[PDB]
């Protein structure tokens, strides 16, 4: 147990693309999305 | 379309929509909005005969009738025929029809060409928008056959936008695929697919089966070719 350290140190190392590449890594996790039945609300 | 006209001085000013329901709505044409300048531009004022020399030169009234009448009076029957153009009137088209028809002439037509095959105009249903323009917010399918009702007739395609918006219209069209400003199944514009729907063996023909109130949508303008009876 200390108190004396920072342990958010992480996102000294993140780059430009760090956000999107965890959604495309969480992108096999999701459950089906749900659909309006059409493609678009101009169709 | 209902429409006002606002003058002064004896002249005309501008075009505005006069609000009509079930024609118009709230709304004109492009057309019918600016193209009233071109009533200033080259009018036909006097009475005009050829002269001796084979131009159009300015006459009385009274002369020009005469001729024309002495012309009338010489030939009958078949030799006498009149073509009447776009913007004419029932009043003028009615006096052209009795006049010729004294001089027992029926050559009586217009440029614009429907069948005559069968009932031809016997009956009148037969060259109708029998639905009418109200009763386009009533159908659940419409199939549009050789046209462009975008610039054929902008209301009638603001109606069916309309509808299309608000009740989920769904719109087929059998032709050129024209942008319609909304979304549509095309077909195709090969004039042989509307007698597979007729025979059941298109995919569309089981859509027009199942809706409650479908509308079929032939323009005249398909009428114009040379096999605009079949």
């Amino acid at each position: 147990f200390d108190n004396s350290t920072y342990r958010n140190l992480q996102h000294h190392e993140y780059s430009t693309y760090t956000f999107l590449d965890l959604n495309v890594e969480l992108s096999k996790f999701r459950m089906p999305q749900p659909s309006s039945g059409r493609q678009s609300p101009r169709h | 379309s209902n429409i006002v006209v606002s003058t002064r001085t004896g002249e005309v000013m501008r075009i505005l929509p006069r609000m009509h329901e079930d024609i118009n709505e709230e709304w004109i044409s492009d057309k019918t909005r600016f193209a009233y300048d071109g009533l200033k531009r080259q009018r036909l004022t006097q009475p005009m005969i050829r002269n001796e020399k084979g131009l159009l030169t300015y006459t009385t009234w009274e002369d020009a009738l005469s001729r024309v009448a002495g012309m009338l009076q010489s030939f009958q029957g078949n030799d006498v025929a009149a073509i009447a153009g776009g913007l004419v009137d029932a009043e003028a088209l009615v006096a052209l029809k009795d006049l010729l028809n004294r001089v027992d002439s029926d050559s009586l037509c217009t440029e614009e060409v429907f069948p005559t095959a069968g009932a031809g105009t016997d009956l009148r249903s037969n060259y109708l928008l029998n639905t009418t323009i109200a009763g386009v917010e009533e159908a659940d399918v419409i199939l549009l056959v050789g046209t462009n009702p975008r610039f054929e007739a902008p209301l009638f395609n603001a109606r069916i936008r309309k509808s299309w918006l608000h009740n989920d219209l769904k719109v087929a069209l059998i032709g050129s695929p024209v942008d319609l400003t909304y979304r549509y199944d095309h077909l195709g514009d090969s004039p042989k697919i509307l007698q597979d729907i007729a025979s059941g063996n298109h995919p569309f023909s089981q859509i027009l089966k199942e809706a409650k109130k479908p509308m079929v949508v032939l323009g005249s303008s398909a009428l114009q070719r040379s096999d605009g009876t079949a």
